């Protein structure tokens, strides 16, 4: 678990290096970002049972088997346990957003997970289809102005568009 | 030093148009009760 | 030099150097006694110019000479400075050729492929090229100046 | 899915046209086909618990080894999974004769069962004898039409030759 | 000054060239190229 | 190939230094003279047929190099020994202008006593043919850039000997 | 491998062009060699004769056939030039059937004509300036015309 | 997309039954009353050319505001946009009545068009009006009480062809509004 | 003033934008169904002066209170300056067909027009009544369903020209009014 | 805005006419010219930020006298004014291969411009010095069609005589 800022701290610490003119001033610019990144995360957190539930609704729709008697979100058990892995991914992906870095969504999360749902049986082809609606549902809620200045977040949304395209493709 | 990749000479555009629109015969055809790559 | 350079471009198509050629070649030598002079105040200057030059690097990338860098340590700064003095050699070379082939040949073939062998950040050289082209410069007139300001602004490119 | 209707309204899409005058014709060439396609997947729907007992035990019949402990006969559970197998693929046929079509098969039953098979170790002749059994029982009187008879003869065909 | 109107077009047009090839090397290092498994496995590929 | 700039730039740089008081005299001593081979150099190549024209009618043309037996005899024999006097008249020219004999042992003389052994070209009425060269330029170009011109003719002669 | 004798951007577009597939291999290997690094490297230090045998070496894959294809490229050579000589090599009949326009000439090793396979070896197994021999000067002349 | 038969094997396989008996109905009537549907497509697209210039005509002396300078259907390179959004629409509403299934339309078509007519700024009010026209005359070329031109059909009824390319244009307006 | 393709360089100005092969391509198809605006202008012209003389006695025969005194068309004197303000407004709409928008149409025949009729005392609602049938007699002719003169064409739906020559006399009773 | 179609509908609107037959023979020459005219656009709309990189330094190649201080270009953000004045006359040629005339580069472009080239110390020679290296770089089989080519360079030295 390191943020961006320490992320370049840990990339020049294995060359043995003070930090470069350019990378102090591009860390300058992650600052000025600063308080719409925090809309962000406020924004997606203060949504995040509707953007679970709504999803979760979205998907027994299209893949009805799923819920059939034999399916794997078949029970009161395997139903409960469906939505806390959605609840867990979102956790993890708002968590990777405050920090301007994928590496407490990766090892927290998304190390290990695609061998451990093979061993449990659940269809990690269908998991990715419930991770892209959770992220349609946030970045529809990314951009909307309601409360916050008018302005441009645009590569604030493809970087969040982008942590919930990393955890889509390691769970299959 | 001096890198000239682009336009250098004058500011990107925001491009924060995004918007959807309905792909009438771009619509990519998918399995109903399925998910692809076979099983 | 320039009587080389246009003698293998007639070589290649087999043919005489045309009026065009020789009529180059001509202004070429009669401007010796003018050109001989900009690299003599080159010549004269090494000391304010390498000197002036690595300063003034050494404080927009503090970072190659911090504990760490390529250039760090009394010895490796000096390999440092020695590096600028052999590129500030070159230039007075191609100012009396009157083309950038002595830079090319001395120092630019191969350099990429050299300095990734040593470890030497090659964006590093070329900020200290550029920094030399700041003190050289004030030296020389209007004309005069842009002449060699050419073999500096080459010897960037070039190099990256 | 390619349908009945779907295949020409896709083809009259990428080019962006309206529904021609030869675009009705293969429309009603294909609602013409499909009501003998019908009578055959509706005698398969009326009656498929006793086309399915009678295609299982086939199975057993020819291949009285899979009984054997150690088989993937062995329990009672074991040959129930089986008479379900028989009526699952019995199922998606009877979707492929109402489709016109074999879309339900495709992507409902043949894609990715080989690799299951292997794992599972299930032989694939076994699967195959118990369809071959279904396709010749077919008598063209005292059980559908005869045009009946070739559409629900090529479905079959079209599983036996997909599972071997 | 016959000698420099003579060679300014040459010049500036040399010095192009050399900016051009610096803005495709690092397009191209962004956009993929040079890490793949082939470039890696020599020893003037893993300076790059 | 590298010429009188060339090799005085290389005889500082092998020593790592800048150009000195004695470099500037050598280099000094090329452009004064650089005027006269660029008028000798316009004026070959605007002659360049009829020299080679004067120079085999004094030299090659009725004796037995062009009778019955001769090398030059047959059609292709004589027009392809006249494209060699093409190539030593253009080469003579472009080492007089670089004021360096550096290109013809490269690009003319490496492999060439070689290649005449092989098929059997006459080496002394050669010679013969590169001289009367050297008088039908010397007459073109005065005395001056003839003298500097010859330099460069004696050079081939030495060389394919 | 070019690192070691270029500065970096001679043949840069080049590459740009053919790893977009808008020029074939033979498009590339004509404009490869008929570019300022070939001319530097292949054609300035060495005369017309050891020209011809380098020429054939790296576009077909094999030394010069005859005395009558010596004769037939130092025409050229003296005429038209370097980028003349590299024509007539890749839009050759023989390039065409051996190469084509989707290959990337190789070694060759050949067989029928008299002196091509040991003429063709001794080219191949020496390394690059190993001397300034030439190995194939001439033929020595039959008798005849 | 789905036609009547592709959507009633997705709607038993989403129960595991086969298709057979109520469900088994619907689809004899399609295969009856086949030639009769196929009228109903034929009166529609022999006038698609005039049905979508007289409703996008239409709306426009109704609310002459769109062609002053402002309005959306202003300059010729807007009002050339209009009329290829009259025949987009009548072209899916012609694919949806031919497979007796409004997948088609609610997919290709209706799916993100409200999100598209705000973010370009087209009338809302507007747009559901020149749909409501159409509406209008494809009842009535279905019907045959087309008062400037009748067509030459069998006799018979009609009726339910014209009421299910009604519920197709309201489900267009229901889209965007 | 404006044509259709200064209309297009005038929309990629706003945006400092290079017109480029997302909007040349409704550029090209103006070029390529460009002998049928062509052929749609000569039908217009042709018919001019009985097109004129057809909609103004029309207008009389609408309402027959400008024949009386006090009437406005009334006197000799101004029955020739209402045929000769009728086919100005023929004039400036076929530079508007011919153009492609409706900007030669604003500017120079529109502008002060309204000002113009009521410092006159010109009665409003006759003159759009007089614009109306020459809207009619328009789109009449360029889709060759005139009654009294058929002309020969091609073959082939000239539809959209019809709906855009009347958004173009729309235009006209909107600035009026 | 100055066009084909401009020319003659502000002829006979001068002369009080309708549109006659040879203000339509006009029009016809708009529909042949527009197939070499529109491919240079096209071409010219896709390649336009390294045309005005390689003409925008052949301006600072040919007059270095114009990075001494108190000259047009001495500072960067007055060197990147300059091809921003490049990208301008760049953009307005491409808006007359559209229009297919001279309108939007005399509106837009040339009128007004003595006036404020004059003041603001710009010389024009070295405007015309980034036009002709683009007039000059063309290169009618590589770079675009035969006649796509003479009316790319015929815009080109339209610029080049109205800064001149
Ligand atoms: C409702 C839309 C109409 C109407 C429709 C009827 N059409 C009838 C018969 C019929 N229709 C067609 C044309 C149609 N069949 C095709 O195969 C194709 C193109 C491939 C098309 C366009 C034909 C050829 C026929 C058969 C004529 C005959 O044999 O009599 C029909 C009677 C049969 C039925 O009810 O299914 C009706 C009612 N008629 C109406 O009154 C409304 C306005
Ligand atoms: C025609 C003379 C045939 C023939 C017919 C017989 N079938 C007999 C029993 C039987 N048939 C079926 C038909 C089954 N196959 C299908 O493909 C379908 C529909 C998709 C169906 C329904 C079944 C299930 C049975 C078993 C009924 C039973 O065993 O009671 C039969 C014997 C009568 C009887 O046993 O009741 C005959 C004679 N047999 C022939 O040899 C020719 C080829
Ligand atoms: C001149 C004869 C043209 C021509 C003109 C057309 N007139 C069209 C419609 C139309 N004309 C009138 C006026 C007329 N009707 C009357 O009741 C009276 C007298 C009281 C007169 C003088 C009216 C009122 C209308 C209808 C207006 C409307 O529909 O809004 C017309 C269009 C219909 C058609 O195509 O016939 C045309 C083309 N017709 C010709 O061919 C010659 C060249
Ligand atoms: C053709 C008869 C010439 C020729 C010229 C070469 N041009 C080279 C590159 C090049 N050309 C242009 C201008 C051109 N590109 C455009 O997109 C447009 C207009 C829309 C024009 C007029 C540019 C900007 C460039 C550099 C970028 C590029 O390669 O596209 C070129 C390549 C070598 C180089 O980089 O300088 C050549 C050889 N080709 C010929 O054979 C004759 C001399
Ligand atoms: C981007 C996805 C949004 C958007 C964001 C903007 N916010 C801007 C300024 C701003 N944000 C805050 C709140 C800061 N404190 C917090 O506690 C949180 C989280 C709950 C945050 C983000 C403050 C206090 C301010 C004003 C302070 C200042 O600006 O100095 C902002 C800049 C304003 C502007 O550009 O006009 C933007 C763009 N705005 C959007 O439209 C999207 C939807
Ligand atoms: C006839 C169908 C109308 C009607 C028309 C009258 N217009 C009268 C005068 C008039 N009209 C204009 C506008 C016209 N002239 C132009 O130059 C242009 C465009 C550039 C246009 C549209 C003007 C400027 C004038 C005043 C000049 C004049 O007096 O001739 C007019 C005469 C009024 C009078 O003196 O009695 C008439 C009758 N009036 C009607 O009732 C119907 C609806
Ligand atoms: C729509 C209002 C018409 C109609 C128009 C069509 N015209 C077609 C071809 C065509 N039209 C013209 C006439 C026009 N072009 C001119 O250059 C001039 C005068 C200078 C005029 C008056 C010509 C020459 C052509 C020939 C073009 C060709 O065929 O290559 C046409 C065919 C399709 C097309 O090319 O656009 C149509 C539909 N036809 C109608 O029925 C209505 C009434
Ligand atoms: C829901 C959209 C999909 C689905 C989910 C499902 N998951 C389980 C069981 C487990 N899930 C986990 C997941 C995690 N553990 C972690 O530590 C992390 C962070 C790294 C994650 C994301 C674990 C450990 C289990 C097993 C323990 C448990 O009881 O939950 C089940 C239940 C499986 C079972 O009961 O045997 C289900 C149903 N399945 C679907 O069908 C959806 C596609
Ligand atoms: C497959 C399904 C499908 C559709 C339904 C249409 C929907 C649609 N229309 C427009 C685009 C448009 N749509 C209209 C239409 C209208 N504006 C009005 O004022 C009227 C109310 C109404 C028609 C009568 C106009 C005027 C534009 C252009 C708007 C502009 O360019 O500013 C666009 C944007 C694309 C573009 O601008 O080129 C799209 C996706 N297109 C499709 O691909
Ligand atoms: C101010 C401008 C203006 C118009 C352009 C018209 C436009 C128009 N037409 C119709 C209504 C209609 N439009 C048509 C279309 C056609 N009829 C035919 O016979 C042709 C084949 C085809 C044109 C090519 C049909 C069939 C109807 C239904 C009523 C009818 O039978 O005419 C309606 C809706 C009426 C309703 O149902 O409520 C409107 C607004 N009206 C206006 O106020
Ligand atoms: C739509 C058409 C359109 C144009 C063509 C340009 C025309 C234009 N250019 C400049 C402005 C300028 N143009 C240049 C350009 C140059 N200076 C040089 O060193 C070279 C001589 C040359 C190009 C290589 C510079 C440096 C400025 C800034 C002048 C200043 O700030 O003093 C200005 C003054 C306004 C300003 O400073 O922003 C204007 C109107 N602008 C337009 O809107
Ligand atoms: C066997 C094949 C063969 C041929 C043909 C041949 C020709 C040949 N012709 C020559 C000269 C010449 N040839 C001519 C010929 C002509 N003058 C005219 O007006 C006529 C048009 C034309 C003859 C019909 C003249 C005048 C000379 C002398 C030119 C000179 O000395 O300037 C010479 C140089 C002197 C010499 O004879 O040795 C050769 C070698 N050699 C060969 O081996
Ligand atoms: C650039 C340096 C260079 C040179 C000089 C060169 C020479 C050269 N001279 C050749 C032949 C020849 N050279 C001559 C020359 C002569 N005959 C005489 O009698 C005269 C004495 C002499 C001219 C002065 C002849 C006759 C042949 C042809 C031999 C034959 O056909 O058998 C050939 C064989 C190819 C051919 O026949 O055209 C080469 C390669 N190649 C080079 O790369």
């Amino acid at each position: 678990m390191l943020d961006a800022f320490a992320k370049v701290v840990a990339q020049a610490d294995a060359r043995g290096e003070f930090l470069s003119n350019t990378q102090i001033d591009a860390l300058s610019k992650m600052v000025k970002e600063g308080n719409q990144r925090l809309d962000i995360v406020n924004k997606v957190t203060s949504n995040a049972s509707a953007i679970v539930t709504n999803s979760a609704r979205a998907l027994f729709a299209e893949q009805p088997q799923l819920i059939q008697p034999g399916g794997n979100a078949y029970t009161s058990r395997r139903m409960a346990a469906c939505l806390r892995d959605m609840e867990i991914v979102l956790r993890y992906v708002s968590y990777a957003m405050i920090a301007g870095d994928s590496s407490v969504l990766d090892d927290r999360c998304l190390n290990g997970l695609r061998e451990t749902y093979q061993a449990l049986g659940t269809p990690g082809s269908s998991v990715a289809v419930a991770i892209q609606k959770m992220k349609d549902a946030s970045v529809a809620l990314a951009n909307d102005t309601t409360g916050t200045p008018i302005g441009d977040c645009s590569s604030l949304v493809a970087e969040l568009a982008g942590y919930f395209d990393r955890a889509a493709v390691s769970v299959v | 030093v001096a890198a000239k990749v682009g336009a250098f000479w004058k500011p990107k555009a925001p491009k924060e148009v995004p918007y959807k629109r309905p792909m009438g015969a771009n619509t990519p055809e998918l399995p109903y009760n399925t998910v692809p790559r076979l099983v | 030099s320039i009587v080389t350079k246009s003698i293998v471009n007639a070589d290649a198509e087999a043919r005489y150097l045309s009026p065009g050629e020789l009529d180059r070649i001509k202004s070429f030598v009669l401007s010796g006694q003018r050109r001989l002079r900009i690299a003599q105040t080159l010549t004269e200057n090494r000391e304010r110019i390498v000197k002036q030059g690595g300063q003034q690097l050494f404080q927009r990338r503090p970072d190659v000479v911090s504990p760490g860098g390529n250039a760090y340590g009394e010895e490796m700064t000096a390999t440092c400075l020695r590096d600028l003095d052999y590129y500030l050699r070159l230039v007075t070379y191609g100012i009396i050729a009157g083309d950038v082939t002595p830079i090319e040949e001395i120092g630019l073939v191969g350099v990429k492929e050299m300095y990734s062998a040593l470890g030497t950040p090659i964006s590093g050289v070329a900020e200290g090229i550029r920094c030399m082209k700041d003190v050289a410069c004030s030296l020389l007139s209007g004309e005069d100046a842009a002449e060699v300001g050419f073999y500096f602004d080459y010897t960037l490119a070039a190099m990256q | 899915m390619k349908s009945v209707i779907t295949t020409v309204v896709s083809a009259a899409d990428a080019a962006g046209r309206f529904p021609s005058n030869s675009d009705l014709e293969s429309i009603q060439g294909n609602i013409q086909r499909s009501a003998a396609r019908l009578e055959a997947a509706e005698k398969l729907a009326g009656n498929h618990e006793a086309v399915v007992k009678e295609a299982g035990d086939a199975c057993f019949a020819k291949y009285a080894y899979l009984k054997n402990p150690g088989e993937a006969g062995e329990n009672q559970e074991k040959i129930n999974k089986c008479y379900r197998d028989v009526d699952h693929y019995m199922r998606l046929v009877n979707y492929c004769l109402v489709v016109g079509g074999t879309g339900p098969l495709d992507e409902w039953g043949i894609a990715g069962a080989r690799e299951v098979y292997r794992t599972l170790n299930l032989p694939t002749s076994a699967y195959v004898a118990s369809i071959a059994y279904t396709r010749d029982r077919l008598c063209v009187p005292r059980d559908m039409s005869a045009q009946a008879g070739v559409e629900f003869s090529a479905y079959l065909d079209y599983l036996i030759n997909a599972l071997s | 000054a016959k000698f420099r109107g003579s060679v300014l077009a040459e010049r500036g047009a040399m010095i192009t060239k050399a900016e051009s090839a610096t803005a495709s090397v690092i397009t191209s290092l962004r956009d993929g190229l040079y890490s793949g498994e082939a470039q890696l496995l020599t020893a003037s590929g893993q300076r790059l | 190939m590298q010429d009188a700039i060339t090799s005085v730039i290389n005889a500082a740089d092998v020593q790592g230094k800048y150009l000195d008081a004695n470099s500037v005299e050598k280099l000094r001593g090329y452009f004064q003279t650089g005027e006269l081979r660029v008028r000798a150099a316009a004026t070959i190549a605007a002659n360049a047929a009829t020299i080679i024209k004067e120079a085999v009618a004094k030299s090659l043309l009725y004796s037995d190099i062009t009778r019955p037996g001769g090398n030059m005899y047959t059609t292709r024999r004589y027009a392809a020994c006249i494209r060699d006097l093409d190539y030593y008249l253009r080469y003579a020219t472009y080492g007089m202008l670089a004021g360096d004999p550096s290109i013809l042992d490269e690009r003319v003389l490496n492999g060439l006593k070689e290649t005449y052994n092989s098929l059997g070209v006459p080496i002394g009425a050669t010679i013969q043919a590169i001289q009367a060269m050297k008088e039908v330029t010397g007459s073109l170009v005065g005395s001056d850039a003839g003298k500097e011109m010859g330099l460069y003719f004696d050079y081939i002669c030495s060389g394919l000997s | 491998d070019i690192s070691t004798f270029v500065i970096g951007n001679e043949i840069e577009n080049i590459k740009i062009q053919f790893i977009k597939g808008q020029i074939s291999v033979k498009e590339m290997i004509n404009a490869l060699g008929k570019s300022s690094v070939y001319l530097k490297e292949f054609y300035n230090p060495y005369p017309n004769i050891k020209v011809i045998e380098l020429g054939t070496k790296h576009f077909l894959g094999r030394a010069p056939n005859n005395q009558a294809e010596i004769r037939f490229y130092n025409q050229i050579l003296a005429s038209c030039g370097l980028q003349a000589f590299i024509d007539m090599l890749t839009n050759s009949q023989e390039y065409a059937e051996i190469f084509g326009e989707v290959r990337v000439p190789f070694r060759r090793f050949p067989t029928l004509p008299a002196a091509n396979f040991p003429n063709t070896n001794t080219l191949f197994d020496k390394q690059t300036k190993q001397n300034s021999v030439v190995i194939v000067p001439s033929f020595k002349a039959i008798t005849g015309n | 997309m789905l036609d009547a038969f592709s959507r009633v094997v997705v709607n038993s396989d989403a129960k595991a039954a086969y298709v057979g008996g109520s469900d088994l109905q619907a689809l004899k009537s399609f295969i009856a009353d086949g030639n009769k549907r196929l009228d109903a497509v034929n009166s529609i697209v022999s006038n698609a050319s005039c049905m979508v210039s007289d409703a996008v005509s239409g709306m426009i002396c109704e609310n002459p505001g769109l062609i002053s300078p402002g309005g959306n259907c202003y300059t010729n390179r807007r009002m050339a946009a209009c009329l290829r959004d009259g025949e987009i629409i009548l072209r899916y509403v012609s694919y949806a009545l031919l497979a007796g299934d409004a997948s088609v339309l609610e997919d290709r078509c209706l799916n993100g068009l409200k999100e598209t007519y705000i973010a370009l700024g087209v009338p809302t009010n507007s747009s559901i009006r020149a749909v409501s026209i159409m509406k209008a005359q494809a009842v009535a070329f279905i019907t045959n009480t087309a008062t400037e031109r009748k067509m030459s059909f069998a006799a018979g009824d009609c009726t339910s062809l014209a009421s299910e390319v009604a519920s197709y244009f309201d489900r267009v307006g229901a889209a965007i509004s």
